[PDB]
DNA sequence: ATCGATGTATATATCTGACACGTGCCTGGAGACTAGGGAGTAATCCCCTTGGCGGTTAAAACGCGGGGGACAGCGCGTACGTGCGTTTAAGCGGTGCTAGAGCTGTCTACGACCAATTGAGCGGCCTCGGCACCGGGATTCTGAT
DNA sequence: ATCAGAATCCCGGTGCCGAGGCCGCTCAATTGGTCGTAGACAGCTCTAGCACCGCTTAAACGCACGTACGCGCTGTCCCCCGCGTTTTAACCGCCAAGGGGATTACTCCCTAGTCTCCAGGCACGTGTCAGATATATACATCGAT
């Protein structure tokens, strides 16, 4: 019954749970695509930012998924139901 | 410039022994200043609707009773009107 | 390095959002829906990067590239 | 000269008067800014900071710490149903999601 | 199969599905207990305007509780996926 | 009297909306849902009414009303 | 005509006027009313292309609002530009 | 008189069908359109000015504001039309 | 699953560093005066909203019957959580370079601001043709067999 | 696949009314010209971001395995759709009153603007104590021997 342990023990703590790192090498990896091949130099609190924002939205999707996978019937979750709480949610809320 | 003294001030009238942290005075900051960017462009765009060039308190109360959720802008206009109506006295 | 986004990170943050059991297909579906996401903030941060003269994306280019979006994130940008 | 009262403190309040009196006018929100207007804006804002700071030392007392982080800060907005309605659409930086594993 | 006629027969067409009487006598009902007693006036396009906007947000709430309708392997559409359309579309878009 | 709005025009809206079958309970809650909406667009038009000197609810109140609540409505107001 | 100068069929002094009586900034500069104007008469000649098209489909000569959501939903852009508005007099764009 | 659009979504339509018309309501959508996408423009370019301690919406922050707002191919055409109009327009 | 092992709240013990109180300083806010226009306020015209009545007639309602579908039970079998050994890359902690943020100082194009003038755009008015409705052809789907 | 029988568009009349073209007028945009200041722009300081090395070492990962659960099938049984007759209230067309939107005209008083002081708030600096671990003690709390 590890589930139950873990799910009481992460949602109480606060720390980021992507590792900091390869998040960071994400962020340059998709920057320099947008800035036609130049590389930018990112503040140390911008990538805190992002990966603050990135965790809380896919825990935010996660318990809308949860709750669509429980309408369904079942416990685990398919990535229909993360596909379908991104068309409920909308067009720049689920996406 | 910061919220920070304000929200210490505010803080110690509350709660006399608690205090706050770094990050958490950055999260009052933050949070003062969205709610005056709200409350602000809500009272701009009502003057803007009724062709005024004035933000009143009129218009501060009827952003307030737009943006806030029903038991708030019941006790915020309260704030309000009991703040104004002690100014004007001076 | 997409794939540095691991599988006991994905299924933290599935556990942090309340799930019980999580299918093999949700990795390959959840660093997906970073892409997305991470495209759609690092395009509006890079904007307002470029909009002023600077080559440094700061922090405060990220929390106004959230406000944009709606999504505001407080602790940054005062 | 006589001696200069701030006008938050005729007021009866502790957000700055002057200082949100010259953030409405330099912000662009109209060509023409009242006089009770900033008074009124420092009470609102005076009042909302009072009411999250009192659930956050709630919380921080709940928690057995005498300092308010902001977990504190997340556990007392989210909880509260007005203010989980004005801040639907915030994330609070180093904030824990609420706790609910739902009993299904 | 006069389910799928009436199901293409009214997405063709624009007309309001609510009739304007009985909206106007609820939107005035309503009205009432806002207006802290006194009665007020509505103007002619002031009551469409509200009629447009709740029927469009009808519709798309009946699309999406739909949606949780056929992902839950049911045809049938249930209050429990109108709750979660509502529930899952957020404190904004939704109520 | 929110049971004018009637059964079958609770079913022409989910038809509209391409629902195939329609529950009994449908019709007791859309006529809650539709009570939620209404009770939070005319709070907000006579908010923005009474702020003016009137005492009539016009079209642009509840076009403003609908724009202050994220959904934007076209060919009224404007 | 400032506007006939940019070779543009939407106003700029119009739009200049509201962009200066609007309460935007301190200052307007010369060329953001015809930037404005152009971006806002793009956007306005894609959207009646595509209602009038959508209009000619059904065979009418005339484009009323029912063209219009079909050309905004049917279009994959545009219905993210105008996703959280509300056409009156426009039925939802056929599905099932 | 009530300032409105109509004429110039009716060039517009002219120009780009030379034979079809539009309705009274849906003439008053396209005015809406118009309006709307011009508050949303002009707003995100003031506080875009805004937060660069600027006081000029020049053309940079318009098209910045074009760039941020619009999707992706939207965007890239509009910010064409934008500096083909601002170019002939210093031009002259 | 009658107790035994097993996770979990008290509790004192360091210990680090971050909060909070203090001081010096400066620039931003308060006081006092002017002065011009925006908004308060009465007065009036006329729209347009409400209210009423009477017929009509399309849509709502009631009830009945049947068949679709919700839902509970159950079995096969796939795939997910868990445990454990192995391996690897994130994190710390130092160090050193330099790109670029940030600040200052000069100056010049640039945009607000007046006046005079007039062409673009708004209100109103009239005509005509696009579209709504209807009526048979001609075809083209739909349950019962 | 075959039926007779509803169900869909396609040509032709008929007519209403709203779009679209046209006109008079008026106000808002165009044109010159001034002038004060915000921003382009060079120059310089110095923060902090990047890059590297080396060593831990906690987390990721591969493999296997048991078993929880997804998913397809099936059987009662409810209960939603369709149909037919009532029935009722929405709706259209008149009609009439009058409340209140909307405009104008006067006029005060409120708020921008400026100049001067000076106290509130910010940057910096430093003690000290709240909190993160740490580790033996006592207390619930069940799962596997």
């Amino acid at each position: 019954q590890g589930w139950l342990k873990e799910i009481r023990k992460l949602q109480k703590s606060t720390h980021l749970l992507i590792r900091k790192l390869p998040f960071s090498r994400l962020a340059r990896e998709i920057c320099v695509k947008f800035t036609r091949g130049v590389d930018f130099n990112w503040q140390a609190q911008a990538l805190l930012a992002l990966q603050e924002a990135a965790e809380a939205f896919l825990v935010h999707l996660f318990e809308d998924a949860y709750l669509l996978t429980l309408h369904a019937g079942r416990v685990t979750l398919f990535p229909k139901d993360v596909q379908l709480a991104r068309r409920i949610r909308g067009l720049e809320e689920g996406l | 410039e910061s919220y920070s003294v304000y929200v210490y001030k505010v803080l110690k009238q509350v709660h006399p022994d608690t205090g706050i942290s770094s990050k958490a005075m950055g999260i009052m900051n933050s949070f003062v200043n969205d709610i005056f960017e709200r409350i602000a462009g809500e009272a701009s765009r009502l003057a803007h609707y009724n062709k005024r060039s004035t933000i009143t308190s009129r218009e501060i109360q009827t952003a307030v009773r737009l943006l806030l959720p029903g038991e708030l802008a019941k006790h915020a206009v309260s704030e309000g009107t009991k703040a104004v109506t002690k100014y004007t006295s001076s | 390095n997409i794939q540095g986004i691991t599988k006991p990170a994905i299924r933290r943050l599935a556990r942090r959002g309340g799930v019980k059991r999580i299918s093999g297909l949700i990795y390959e579906e959840t660093r997906g829906v970073l892409k997305v996401f991470l495209e759609n903030v690092i395009r509006d941060a890079v904007t307002y990067t470029e909009h002023a003269k600077r080559k440094t994306v700061t922090a405060m280019d990220v929390v106004y590239a959230l406000k944009r979006q709606g999504r505001t994130l407080y602790g940054f940008g005062g | 000269r006589a001696k200069a009262k701030s006008r938050s403190s005729r007021a009866g309040l502790q957000f700055p008067v002057g200082r949100v009196h010259r953030l409405l006018r330099k912000g662009n929100y109209a060509e023409r800014v009242g006089a009770g207007a900033p008074v009124y804006m420092a009470a609102v804002l005076e009042y909302l900071t009072a009411e999250i700071l009192e659930l956050a030392g709630n919380a921080a007392r709940d928690n057995k710490k005498t300092r308010i982080i902001p977990r504190h800060l997340q556990l007392a907005i989210r909880n509260d149903e007005e203010l989980n309605k004005l801040l639907g659409k915030v994330t609070i930086a180093q904030g824990g999601v609420l706790p609910n594993i739902q009993a299904v």
